RNA sequence: CGACUCUUAGCGGUGGAUCACUCGGCUCGUGCGUCGAUGAAGAACGCAGCUAGCUGCGAGAAUUAAUGUGAAUUGCAGGACACAUUGAUCAUCGACACUUCGAACGCACUUGCGGCCCCGGGUUCCUCCCGGGGCUACGCCUGUCUGAGCGUCGCU
RNA sequence: UGGGUCGGGGUUUCGUACGUAGCAGAGCAGCUCCCUCGCUGCGAUCUAUUGAAAGUCAGCCCUCGACACAAGGGUUUGU
RNA sequence: CGCCGCAGGUGCAGAUCUUGGUGGUAGUAGCAAAUAUUCAAACGAGAACUUUGAAGGCCGAAGUGGAGAAGGGUUCCAUGUGAACAGCAGUUGAACAUGGGUCAGUCGGUCCUGAGAGAUGGGCGAGCGCCGUUCCGAAGGGACGGGCGAUGGCCUCCGUUGCCCUCGGCCGAUCGAAAGGGAGUCGGGUUCAGAUCCCCGAAUCCGGAGUGGCGGAGAUGGGCGCCGCGAGGCGUCCAGUGCGGUAACGCGACCGAUCCCGGAGAAGCCGGCGGGAGCCCCGGGGAGAGUUCUCUUUUCUUUGUGAAGGGCAGGGCGCCCUGGAAUGGGUUCGCCCCGAGAGAGGGGCCCGUGCCUUGGAAAGCGUCGCGGUUCCGGCGGCGUCCGGUGAGCUCUCGCUGGCCCUUGAAAAUCCGGGGGAGAGGGUGUAAAUCUCGCGCCGGGCCGUACCCAUAUCCGCAGCAGGUCUCCAAGGUGAACAGCCUCUGGCAUGUUGGAACAAUGUAGGUAAGGGAAGUCGGCAAGCCGGAUCCGUAACUUCGGGAUAAGGAUUGGCUCUAAGGGCUGGGUCGGUCGCGGCCGGCGCCUAGCAGCCGACUUAGAACUGGUGCGGACCAGGGGAAUCCGACUGUUUAAUUAAAACAAAGCAUCGCGAAGGCCCGCGGCGGGUGUUGACGCGAUGUGAUUUCUGCCCA
RNA sequence: UGAACUAUGCCUGGGCAGGGCGAAGCCAGAGGAAACUCUGGUGGAGGUCCGUAGCGGUCCUGACGUGCAAAUCGGUCGUC
């Protein structure tokens, strides 16, 4: 909602920063074995815990 | 416009800008961004210009 | 007709959300959030229904910034008791005290016998 | 004549069996056998030039110091670095540091609000405002100070 | 020569169009040197023009009027 | 890997076996709830779906409109991409990628307490702990007051400090509401996305000021001796914590503590009236548009003044003074009021959201132009006017009633009064003190974007379901009904094209008969609004009842009735073509003029008898059974005759108690209770009865 | 571990067109010797009636029944 506590807003802030694509240079690293961010979350498919 | 520490209040922002930029400020407006960082709108005193201060700060 | 919206996040027709219609210099109708209707003091006697005269009817915390004159009447118990009950208490105090003198004199003249 | 259907074979798809491999487990054995109010375990939030996770770290934040080591780190860039008027990296780790919750400790929390003592500034000492620092939990032991009792007494 | 598309005629359905005119019209409102019984409006409706108006093959009938278009396309088939 | 030995988690077709993969079904079912799309153009490789324009429609203010709460959490906004996803497509997107965006003393949180939650004391408990919330506590750590002192120092003298005396029950920590209580921000402008937060301009609340910031108030007058022609001066003495009104009460302040009293906060639902505003409506004046085939001085749009002050209307008063009323009178829609003081006259107070004024026109808006600053809060001209109506709608304020075996919070917080401990100064250009005017300083922390739903929430999803609110135009009409429309919005609900077979789903019609159909009139059909008549049995007298039954209903042209405002004067007898007193006169069966809502009744004429023409909108009657009624019930097959109910009856109990909870505490609920009360049963309104049996 | 659905108590908020019938109370007129009665208005009661929103869910034993939906939709309905 519009009325939110600081903890809830701070919690939402962290979930927002970590929902980004992996940097491209990562695949160039030796022994990368990572293709894409498997922890991507869309607001409509899956809802946050809180 | 500055990005400040989330624990700093308006009084602390006012003193911080005053000493390390040698300017006088009129008021400080504060919000916390959706990314979690705190943003401060620091309005300078009328006798100070925000354009040359930004020029010597280096954010032109 | 131009329809209106609330200007605050309180969306319910509660007692603290009362509004009135105002026409701005910009020629538009807006809600103005009114203050609650204040009441004059009731008399300290508790026997007469009418509220006190000469005292402004405002909310209790507004009385802090009003001058003394606007909150009382220039008379004994003014701003706390109505004039009628003040007159009654003046008469009652005098008459009861006078009647105390009567019973005091009455025993004084009745004690003349051993 | 062709279509269609069936069987078989070649090739091609679909699919991921089989086989080979294994920085993982499972089991047994050995030596140690160490947490915490000096704030544990756990949790949260942050920290990289480019960095989401994992990992590491705590506003000194993908690390400081020290010691060993001895030329790297590396995906890209950058700049170091006489390797001796001392040194990349890695390891070790005894110095320093170590945000917020949490036994969690001023009171309270899906919020917020105090009190006391110092320091600095606006004051231009008197105490109002702002900032900084240190305290302010419960139980309990020894001692200390201040006390209570028509408890037991003594003297007047 | 053909078949179309319009038009026309026929058939048929409904029921008498708009406009204009009327000393038709329950009445009502203004003008009276006027008028010697009148004029100027409003007024549903009525009458005449007007069995009018409108539709009618899209799976109605006949055109020979008008217009353009029609020896064009593709795929196969042999005793 | 063979051979000799050794050892097994050692051999699969099944177990509706486990996991994974793949077929036929099958290019099939299907992509059919809520009326609807079409033309042209642009971009683009590509257009039924994107964008623009044009047209036709829909939502029709109880919206498919504009904004919020909860919930979501970046979905918000720009640019780009076009893999996947959006069950067709897409040049589009709530997709993907890259950037950006949420600004507060006065909007909330924060504070208060509510139902309640919950420590501590105490009690219990093997124990983690839990019982209990004033109960089995030495539960006040505060205070202007006074004293003893340290003089800490601008040691005059006031601020400090330690102790003592005196006073001191929120008698209970703490938590508990973004809808309750709760001081104080409004107008204009501005963005791609933020504004009551930014900018501009106007305010305002709270807190602070020791050395006291300025004014004003307190507060500055009399008596006597003298000087002085008088006016005016000197000395002494005495006052002085304001003043006015008969009153209601008024005035700018208007000394005062502990303590006490009171007020506000602080109160249900419903009815009927009245005031104010906003909207709607009507008549003009402008400005800009629309129509002009003919008519239309026409149709449409638009035509401002915030908060906060001051003044004035208006509304209210269970406020005061005079006076004393029956031949009772005033008065409302209703009421109701009066020798406990009517009517009448004169005052006082409260509210004042209305008007005028400062704000204010400089802003805003509408128009007509002119400059450019890639995209100026550009510059300029003109205007922003006068009126009238109302059972109209919506808010709000007020008055007066009704209902209750229902009586409809608390606390923070603020204020008035009573009392008078004290303090202040010696007649000064004075003191203590000040709720008066102005001036100076400060207001931290968190939230703030967007959606708020036939696509941003829950239902596995862009799911016909669910999800709390605010605003609310014109016509018709009884109406927030239904139907049409304006503002605003949308593209028909996850596809289109072509046809118009069966069967279906939804909706109509049907000659003659009229329930013969069927378990059964199921379904459908009939009726339906309003006016005027007219209404039975029965009845608990209230009802039944819109009983039943009948007539009328359009259009046009009239005719009557139902109101409100003003003015009713006999005259120069004279001068402030008008005014002071009067010789100078009889509307007194009331007239004269002006203005204005709807409603009702009657009549004529008229149409192919059609007229509540769409919409809206009871079929009726005679009986039997059950339940008295209203109410409730098996969410998802039973709405009933079942449950409940008022009424009736019975039973327990006087607190060391009845009933009940509890592992436990002399723990807890009823109980903030006390027999007209609690607790336990049965029966089930009213009426009338309720027989016999205690084996 | 759950009262985010539901059941019930409490606290604090919000909400419910337009009409019909016409209880008490009141006024006037009339008839009465009285007791009192009749008539016309006024008034606006009610777990009152028709009927919106809301709440509910009767019938079609309608639609749907690999649904829009693991209970929904249409009309008709109960209460308002
Ligand atoms: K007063
Ligand atoms: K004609
Ligand atoms: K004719
Ligand atoms: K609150
Ligand atoms: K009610
Ligand atoms: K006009
Ligand atoms: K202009
Ligand atoms: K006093
Ligand atoms: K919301
Ligand atoms: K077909
Ligand atoms: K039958
Ligand atoms: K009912
Ligand atoms: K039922
Ligand atoms: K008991
Ligand atoms: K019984
Ligand atoms: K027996
Ligand atoms: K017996
Ligand atoms: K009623
Ligand atoms: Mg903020
Ligand atoms: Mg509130
Ligand atoms: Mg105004
Ligand atoms: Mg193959
Ligand atoms: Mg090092
Ligand atoms: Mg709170
Ligand atoms: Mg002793
Ligand atoms: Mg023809
Ligand atoms: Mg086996
Ligand atoms: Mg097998
Ligand atoms: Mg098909
Ligand atoms: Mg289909
Ligand atoms: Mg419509
Ligand atoms: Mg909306
Ligand atoms: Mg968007
Ligand atoms: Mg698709
Ligand atoms: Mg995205
Ligand atoms: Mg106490
Ligand atoms: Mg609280
Ligand atoms: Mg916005
Ligand atoms: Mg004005
Ligand atoms: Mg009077
Ligand atoms: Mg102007
Ligand atoms: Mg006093
Ligand atoms: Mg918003
Ligand atoms: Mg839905
Ligand atoms: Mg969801
Ligand atoms: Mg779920
Ligand atoms: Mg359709
Ligand atoms: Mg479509
Ligand atoms: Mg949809
Ligand atoms: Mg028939
Ligand atoms: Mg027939
Ligand atoms: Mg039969
Ligand atoms: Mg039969
Ligand atoms: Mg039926
Ligand atoms: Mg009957
Ligand atoms: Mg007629
Ligand atoms: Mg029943
Ligand atoms: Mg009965
Ligand atoms: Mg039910
Ligand atoms: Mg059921
Ligand atoms: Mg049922
Ligand atoms: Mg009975
Ligand atoms: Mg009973
Ligand atoms: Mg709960
Ligand atoms: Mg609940
Ligand atoms: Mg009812
Ligand atoms: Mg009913
Ligand atoms: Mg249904
Ligand atoms: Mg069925
Ligand atoms: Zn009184």
């Amino acid at each position: 909602s519009s009325h939110k506590t600081f903890r809830i807003k701070r919690f939402l802030a962290k979930k927002q920063k970590q929902n980004r694509p992996i940097p491209q240079w990562i695949r160039m690293k030796t022994g990368n074995k990572i293709r894409y961010n498997s922890k991507r979350r869309h607001w409509r498919r899956t809802k946050l815990g809180l | 416009v500055f990005i400040v520490d989330v624990k700093a209040n308006k009084h602390q922002i006012k003193q911080a800008v005053k000493k390390l930029y040698d300017i006088d400020v009129a008021k400080v407006n504060t919000l916390i961004r959706p990314d979690g960082e705190k943003k401060a709108y620091v309005r300078l005193a009328p006798d100070y210009d925000a354009l040359d201060v930004a020029n010597k700060i280096g954010i032109i | 007709v131009q329809r209106l919206t609330y200007r605050r996040r309180l969306s319910y027709n509660t007692a603290s959300n009362k509004t009135r219609l105002s026409r701005t210099p910009g020629n538009r109708i807006v809600y103005l959030y009114t203050k609650k209707v204040g009441k004059a003091p009731k008399s300290a006697c508790g026997v007469c229904p009418g509220r006190l005269r000469g005292v402004r009817a405002v909310r209790p915390k507004v009385l802090m910034r009003l001058s003394k004159t606007k909150k009382h009447v220039s008379r004994a118990y003014g701003g706390s008791m109505c004039a009628k009950c003040v007159r009654d208490r003046i008469k009652r105090a005098f008459l009861i005290e006078e009647q105390k003198i009567v019973v005091k004199v009455l025993k004084a003249q009745a004690q003349s016998q051993k």
